[PDB]
């Protein structure tokens, strides 16, 4: 959940 | 950070062992079989060597 910050941006 | 969000590792695996119920499977292949989902399951699935080992099982429980 958190985490798809960082992987969408990645 | 993919691997925190998806894994099909266990549809397809379920889906190679219901082929094993029908059938009487002798033990110098079922330990391959058993060996072959194991190292499968460890493997990253955008490898070569795990659509190698996915096709090799699919043929095995054909």
């Amino acid at each position: 959940l958190q985490e798809q910050l960082k992987i969408i941006k990645k | 950070e993919l691997g925190l969000e998806k894994d099909d590792k266990d549809a397809i695996e379920e889906k190679f062992r219901e082929r094993l119920k029908e059938l009487v499977v002798p033990k110098h292949v079922m330990d391959v079989v058993d060996e072959e989902l194991s190292k499968l399951g460890l493997l990253d699935n955008h490898s070569s060597e795990f659509n190698v080992t996915r096709n090799y099982l699919d043929w095995l429980t054909s």
